[PDB]
RNA sequence: GCUAAACCUAGCCCCAAACCCCACCUUACUACCAAACCUUAGCCAAACCAUUUACAUAAAGUAUAGGCGAUAGAAAUUGAUGGCGCAAUAGAUAUAGUACCGCAAGGGAAAGAAAGCAUAAUAUAGCAAGGACUAACCCCUAUACCUUCUGCAUAAUGAAUUAACUAGAAAUAACUUUGCAAGGAGAGCCAAAGCUAAGACCCCCGAAACCAGACGAGCUACCUAAGAACAGCUAAAAGAGCACACCCGUCUAUGUAGCAAAAUAGUGGGAAGAUUUAUAGGUAGAGGCGACAAACCUACCGAGCCUGGUGAUAGCUGGUUGUCCAAGAUGAAUCUUAGUUCAACUUUAAAUUUGCCCACAGAACCCAAAUCCCCUU
RNA sequence: ACUGAACUCCUCACACCCAAUUGGACCAAUCUAUCACCCUAUAGAAGAACUAAUGUUAGUAUAAGUAACAUGAAAACAUUCU
RNA sequence: UCUCUUACUUUUAACCAGUGAAAUUGACCUGCCCGUGAAGAGGCGGGCAUAACACAGCAAGACGAGAAGACCCUAUGGAGCUUUAAUUUAUUAAUGCAAACACCUGCAUUAAAAAUUUCGGUUGGGGCG
């Protein structure tokens, strides 16, 4: 197995000098062997993707899956860890940077079928990892406009050459 | 386990290449 | 007819 | 190995099988080429031009009487009692050059070959051993170390 | 043939070759002709004495006989009054 | 090469343990067709061609061949200037100190193969000093052979072991075929 | 691995420990040494050397002895070396043709007996080679006497044995009782065969029989303890008095 | 296990890394990569009959739009400057057209002088 | 994935350790000592394969010939398997005639 | 960054040496009531099969035997502790003959220290690449691989994919390189340059089967002993009527990896009899049993199952793993045409001397194209 | 007229495009001898190389989050009701 | 049942939550027409079409998936059955002859019961080779 998630939150940076953006702070939180299937998993990992805490808690706390409840108590605790050793000043000012599922351990059983056959099962688990990075989220990526889409084009127009010649 | 030396000291130079190659030296 | 074959019952009886 | 068949199966007929046609070893009528060849003695050459040779080379002496041991002894002939080789066989091959006055026992004698060794002033007698003396002759001292 | 026998590891000799063909040292394989003792009232004298003869075999006869026989087949035999003395050796061979 | 038996053996597919019944039919399983659990496909079957058994690799050169090894291994040796004659292996002190000394000032190899004419005539000296040596090795004339004459940089012969080795291998020059072995009595032979 | 004795030799190891080495010297040879029975199924070869007609040349003969089945029957009676031929033949003594399983019986009679020695008369399964045997012998008596384990064949024929042997060797007055004469006449015509009791005993005695024989004869309720001590107490006490 | 490989790892990456801007599973899984590999290369190896024949086709294209700039037509202008004994290869041709106007002009009239 | 990630412990051989450093003494024995002692005398292994070679059916023929009563029971019975088997297949099978 | 990857000793292999309290045969592990011995067969080889084959060294694969063929095969005589092993899919099956499977005989494990996804779905068009390009695509070129075939994109076979494992064993005679050389060889053997030594060369999986010996009649067939069940109505002592329980399984539908390796629902036949059924016992494999359906005999019975012979055999199918170069293509016999042997072709090495092409001349009477042959070239 | 091949020429280089089969030059890794003592060399060996056997074992995919499965109701969780 | 189908209820269904298989699968960036081709094309030629993705239906194609299908032919492959196929009578039952003076052994003959083994090749669809 691999445990890296762990390790990332022991990471110490150099001290940073005065004249030098503050750097945010980063909380890596992780909950293993949930009785929950990855792939559902992943709808709500990727739903709360570059969400504030409390947004993310708040669309959780309305979800009808299984997979809400866990991700919510993951996503508590790791606030709490953020405010209490990661020196977090506001418990609210933190979003997903990533939420992601990963497969957990599974065991094998028998699935018995109708002529003496039979199939085997999968009780899954999943791992349920969260990044948690201070400050607000990140703006949404806006859509392209026209005037910048026909910049494009005409950026690609003017990089053409005459190809296979002197 | 496979009894041999050459084949796991090529792999930890391509390790060591890579190593290099991500986290350059200054 | 060819009968069924059962697998081992410890390949899928395994726990953690 | 081929594709498939026998060949590449590898299980192709025995030696001398020949597809079902009656083989070629076989549709050829026994003849007695070979009947009681085991029984068939056999003497080993012994040219006179050899017998100079070895007398020459001083591997055999002929101030002394030369028998089968001495031949032997001077390695100029070989014997093999279990192959049926009964003795030495003197051959006229070399008589017209031959100047060896020799005392010299064998097994058989040609009579150009008798003929050469009594100008020289020597004598030739043929005598006979039977496997069992013959073995003893050729190499006595193995007989020896038997203790018999 | 048996290439390796089950009690000394050996090849063995098809006994039905030495039944049937004389080698001479050389190499050379000698046989009668097939039915040179049947049926000879109804054979021309011709026939008859081409069938009366004594053969040599093909080069690759020989080699399937040699291959059949083993090296004591294959030895030099000084038989005392042996007719095939003469022939048991080539003279005057060029390739 | 000819003293080597290996002892390396595998199981074929008729002495892996069980393995007789067919593990499922011919026909409607739908899985590949076998007929033992044991075969080479099957993990845990036998090994189609292993090492069977206790094999030896024993053969024999001509003991013309060998005598020759012998003497050419001796000139190379002697053309080198690896090759030292001593009048007798008798040291001042048993001491190995002494002996590693005295090969170093004189520029001998890092392995030396000293040979005394027989085992019980070797002085007692040089066998104390020599027995607690790995790269200094003492034999008998007897044991002299090409592998540890190359084995070790430098060959150390006494005199009388000198000419123990020329009459031995100049005997195989000018002898006849053997009648029987020479082991038996012969006329001239000890 | 391997063992460190060939599996044939395991029984003659046996016979080298426990009781079977107790058991008397004289039996263990008995047992040891093996003698071809009688050629009785087939005919010997005359000599050792024999020209065989096909080459012409002095070729050596052995004579190879056929198997021979006795059934349990023949243990309680006296085939004189006789016994089933277990084998297979050729269907119209051809090689080409089929071949059969064969068993060949020999015909049995009952007949009755008079032992000499014995002074009794015994009802036994016998062939008609255990009736001319017995008259080359000329008489039961000697025919069991004379003919050694091998050509017996029988378990009651070695137990007759043993009872005319022991009988002899205690020249036993029970033969005939009140006819002295007439048993010393007997005695001296069948002296020739007799032996030392101590051998008589364990003639004919299978080697399952002989070592019960020797389990009987060595046997002893173990001695009390007491008795040994107070031996040696005794023992002791003496010395110490004379000393 | 006497003899066991011990560098497969190696032996699959050198194929591999020819494989790994593939789409699918061709640059992951040996395979289907080494299958794939095979052509890469054996179309790579084709495709240099294909580079040169493609060239001259190239050439020819530009020469004939050059060419017809000034009312000549590529046959014409080659044939009559080989007449002409100018030896200028199709590929300079192009080139000319492309970066030297005034000289194809003046080589589509002396094309042009010849044939009249 | 089937490399492995460290390197073995290292190996030490003793190029000079006895065993070593007397190899092959008395290989000579025979052409050196007046032939008391053949050198395959000095071959230490199997008693039915001290100073003999063959492939593997005469292997097996000659330890069931030396050693055969000696052997386990399913050893044995192994080895005629085995005799029976190489017989079949070196006499019947095989490219060349 | 998940899953994972890796590891080294647990032991094992081949040699050498050495010869290694109580309970329990009754229903085993339950304190205590009046008798053993007896040819292996068959697979297989013979290309079927039937006699036959198939359960120290040297003499010698010789004498002998043999559908005289496949093949089998003497004797006289001679005298003689270690590891170029495995290291957890390996090595023992083994952590264990345990778990588990089977009524039973019996079978019999596993394991301890990349792929797949996610980060990051997707853009016209196409074996998914290559030539490229400033540029990912757009342009142009391009009919997956293996095997089997005259010929496969083929809508012929195999393959989800990764890891690990998984398939060329050897003689006779040659050739090459040494040694010695009319002798060689460490007895035996060969020798009219031979002899001695070495080097090179002969796969994997798979039947239906056959036989031996066990194990099976807790299912089912039949039988034995001693039991049990059969409402109500109608009829009277019934192989009686209707119809419950019970037994069966006519027809239909559903189900078809199913609830079920033969079921469900309805419908229907028998239902005091030749009935159904519990218990215990018996008959055993060329056998039993059978109201003969080739039915049944522990789910797969035109002859059970297990173990062994057995690595059965397979002229049949499939598979047969580094790089590179070179030479390399269409008759006879045969229980034979799905194969093989000889030829032809082919490859290698060697010897020495003509080879192909080829004009003129030449090659039949009877009643065309060309071919054959060879001076020159 | 031009276009048009791996034909031919051109600059440079050349053993470098057939099945079965055959000859040959190299060679991965492993072990052994002796080296090197760094990760190799010369040799001797051999369980010596896998894109393929409805191959064996293990992992994980696809089909697919699909087929399928399950808890009568309220309540004070005492109980009551269908 | 049908002309001739309709309505409703339950199950199934579809959506939500939980749990979660199987056959299958070379890789697939998986269009239509005509032509071609190992003779039936998504993939080749010429045309036409063509942003990208879910969900629910359908069953025309993927010579669709299931058992090295069914049927036919081959194998000097099995096995079963029947016989005036071939070879035997070991074994039993009869007799006969010897052998022991009803029983039994050996040898013959005849049966019964069985046992072992084989099924040549080329040609021929409406034959009688
Ligand atoms: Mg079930
Ligand atoms: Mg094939
Ligand atoms: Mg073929
Ligand atoms: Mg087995
Ligand atoms: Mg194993
Ligand atoms: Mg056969
Ligand atoms: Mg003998
Ligand atoms: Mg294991
Ligand atoms: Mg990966
Ligand atoms: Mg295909
Ligand atoms: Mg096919
Ligand atoms: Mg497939
Ligand atoms: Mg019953
Ligand atoms: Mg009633
Ligand atoms: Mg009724
Ligand atoms: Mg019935
Ligand atoms: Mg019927
Ligand atoms: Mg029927
Ligand atoms: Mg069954
Ligand atoms: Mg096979
Ligand atoms: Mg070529
Ligand atoms: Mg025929
Ligand atoms: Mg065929
Ligand atoms: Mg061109
Ligand atoms: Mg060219
Ligand atoms: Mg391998
Ligand atoms: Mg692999
Ligand atoms: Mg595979
Ligand atoms: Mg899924
Ligand atoms: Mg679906
Ligand atoms: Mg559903
Ligand atoms: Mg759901
Ligand atoms: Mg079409
Ligand atoms: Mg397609
Ligand atoms: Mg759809
Ligand atoms: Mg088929």
């Amino acid at each position: 197995i691999s445990r890296k998630w762990e390790k990332k939150n022991k990471i110490v940076y150099p001290p940073q000098l005065p004249g030098e953006p503050r750097r945010p702070a980063e909380i890596y939180h992780c909950r293993r062997q949930i009785k929950y299937s990855k792939d559902k998993m992943w709808y709500l990992a990727k739903l709360i993707r570059g969400m504030s805490i409390d947004q993310a808690l708040a669309q959780l706390e309305f979800n009808d899956k299984k997979g809400a409840k866990i991700i919510k108590e993951v996503l508590l605790e790791a606030q709490d860890m953020a405010v209490r050793d990661h020196n977090v000043e506001f418990r609210s000012n933190l979003y997903i940077a990533e939420s992601t599922s990963g497969r957990g351990q599974c065991l094998k059983r028998i699935r018995y079928h109708g002529r003496g056959r039979f199939g085997i099962m999968e009780k899954v688990y999943c791992h349920y990892f969260v990044k948690l990075v201070e400050g607000p989220p990140p703006p949404p990526e806006p859509p392209k406009t026209a005037v910048a889409h026909a910049k494009e084009y005409i950026q690609q127009l003017r990089s053409r050459t005459i190809v296979h010649t002197l | 386990v496979k009894k041999g030396f050459r084949a796991a000291f090529r792999f930890q130079k391509e390790l060591e290449r890579q190593r290099l190659l991500r986290c350059p030296p200054p | 007819f060819t009968p069924p074959i059962y697998q081992p019952k410890f390949k899928t009886e395994k726990e953690f | 190995r081929g594709h498939k068949g026998e060949r590449q199966r590898g299980t192709r007929p025995r030696l001398g099988f020949e597809g079902g046609q009656t083989p070629f070893y076989i549709r050829i009528p026994k003849y007695g080429f070979n009947e009681g060849h085991s029984f068939r003695r056999q003497y080993k050459p012994l040219s006179l031009n050899r017998l100079q040779y070895l007398i020459d080379l001083g591997r055999v002496d002929p101030s002394q009487p030369i028998d089968l041991t001495q031949l032997v002894n001077g390695r100029g002939v070989t014997i093999q009692p279990l192959k049926r080789d009964y003795g030495v066989q003197l051959v006229e091959e070399g008589a017209d050059t031959f100047t060896a006055k020799v005392n010299i026992e064998v097994q058989l004698a040609s009579e150009l070959a008798i003929a050469a060794i009594e100008k020289n002033g020597g004598v030739v007698t043929t005598a006979f051993y039977d496997p069992r003396s013959l073995d003893i002759v050729c190499k006595p001292v193995p007989f020896f170390l038997r203790g018999q | 043939l048996t290439y390796f026998s089950a009690r000394k590891g050996k090849r063995k000799t098809v006994k039905a070759v030495i039944d049937r063909f004389l080698r001479l040292h050389c190499g050379l394989w000698v046989r009668r002709k097939a039915g040179y003792k049947k049926k000879l009232w109804k054979k021309t004298p011709a026939r008859k004495k081409r069938l009366r003869e004594f053969v040599f075999c093909n080069k690759t006869q020989s080699k399937l006989l040699d291959k059949m026989t083993t090296s004591f087949w294959k030895r030099r035999n000084w038989y005392v009054d042996d007719p095939y003395q003469k022939y048991h050796d080539r003279t005057n061979l060029k390739v | 090469n000819f003293k080597r038996i290996s002892y390396a053996k595998t199981k074929t597919r008729a002495e892996v343990r069980g393995g007789g019944r067919k593990p499922w039919p011919q026909k409607g399983t739908g899985r590949a067709r076998h007929g033992s659990i044991r075969s080479p496909l099957w993990r845990g079957g036998g090994v189609a061609h292993g090492p069977r058994g206790p094999t030896s690799y024993y053969y024999m050169l001509p003991m013309k061949v060998r005598a020759l090894g012998l003497k050419v291994a001796l000139t190379v040796k002697l053309a080198q200037d690896d090759l030292h004659i001593m009048d007798s292996l008798e040291l001042p002190t048993g001491d190995p100190q002494y002996l590693t000394e005295l090969a170093h000032y004189r520029r001998w190899g890092d392995s030396v193969l000293l040979v005394d004419l027989t085992h019980e005539e070797m002085p007692q000296s040089i066998v104390e000093a020599t027995s607690r040596l790995k790269t200094f090795n003492l034999i008998p004339a007897v044991g002299l052979n090409v592998h540890s004459m190359l084995k070790h940089q430098t060959l150390v012969l006494t005199l009388p072991t000198v000419a123990f080795l020329e009459d031995k291998l100049l005997w195989q020059d000018s002898r006849y075929r053997p009648l029987y072995p020479f082991s038996l009595p012969y006329s001239d032979f000890p | 691995p391997l063992h460190k004795y060939p599996v044939w030799l395991w029984k003659r190891l046996q016979l080298r420990e426990g009781i079977c080495s107790r058991l008397p010297g004289h039996y263990l040879r008995s047992l040891e040494e093996e003698r071809t029975p009688t050629p009785v199924h087939y005919r010997p070869h005359g000599a050792k050397f024999k020209i065989n007609p096909k080459n012409g040349q002095r070729e050596r003969v052995e004579d190879v002895p056929i198997p021979i089945y006795f059934p349990p029957e023949s243990q309680r009676g006296l085939w004189g070396g006789e016994g089933w031929i277990l084998g297979q033949i050729y269907a119209n003594n051809d090689k080409l043709s089929k071949r059969l399983k064969k068993v060949w019986k020999p015909q049995l009679f009952e007949r009755e007996f008079y032992s000499e020695i014995l002074d009794k008369k015994f009802t036994v399964t016998v062939t008609m080679r255990t009736l001319d045997l017995i008259d080359e012998a000329y008489g039961l008596d000697f025919y069991i006497l004379k003919t050694p384990k091998e050509d017996l064949c029988s378990k009651f024929g070695m137990d007759l044995k043993r009872g005319m042997l022991l009988r002899l060797a205690r020249q036993d007055p029970q033969l005939h009782p009140e006819d002295p004469e007439r048993r010393a006449a007997i005695y001296d015509k069948y002296k020739e065969f007799a032996i030392p009791e101590e051998e008589a005993e364990w003639v004919g005695l299978t080697l399952e029989e002989a070592i019960e024989k020797q389990r009987l004869l060595e046997e002893k309720d173990p001695v009390p303890l007491f008795k040994i001590y107070v031996a040696e107490l005794i023992q002791q006490l003496q010395q110490q008095a004379l000393s | 296990l006497r003899n066991r490989v011990t560098d497969r790892y190696f032996r699959i990456q050198e194929v591999l890394k020819h494989a790994r801007h593939f789409r699918g599973r061709k640059n992951r899984c040996y395979r289907l990569a080494v299958r794939t590999v095979i052509r890469a290369f054996v179309k790579c190896t084709k495709a240099r009959y294909l580079k040169k024949k493609n060239m001259r086709t190239l050439w020819i294209n530009r020469i004939t739009a050059a060419s017809q700039e000034h009312g000549l037509k590529y046959p014409a202008l080659i044939g009559n400057l080989v007449k002409c004994q100018v030896e200028l290869n199709r590929k300079v041709l192009a080139d000319l057209a492309i970066y030297e106007p005034k000289t194809f002009k003046s080589l589509a009239a002396l094309a042009s002088r010849r044939r009249h | 994935i089937g490399i492995r990630l460290t390197l073995p412990p290292p190996k030490v051989v003793d190029r000079w350790n006895e065993k070593r450093a007397m190899f092959g003494v008395y290989d000579n024995i025979g052409i050196l000592g007046n032939f008391e002692k053949h050198p395959k005398e000095l071959i230490r292994g199997p008693i039915w394969l001290r100073g003999w070679k063959g492939n593997e059916l005469q292997r097996c023929i000659r330890k069931r010939k030396m050693v055969g009563s000696r052997m386990f029971a399913d050893d044995l019975h192994n080895l005629n398997k085995r005799i029976r088997y190489l017989y079949k297949h070196f006499n019947r099978h095989g490219k060349f005639r």
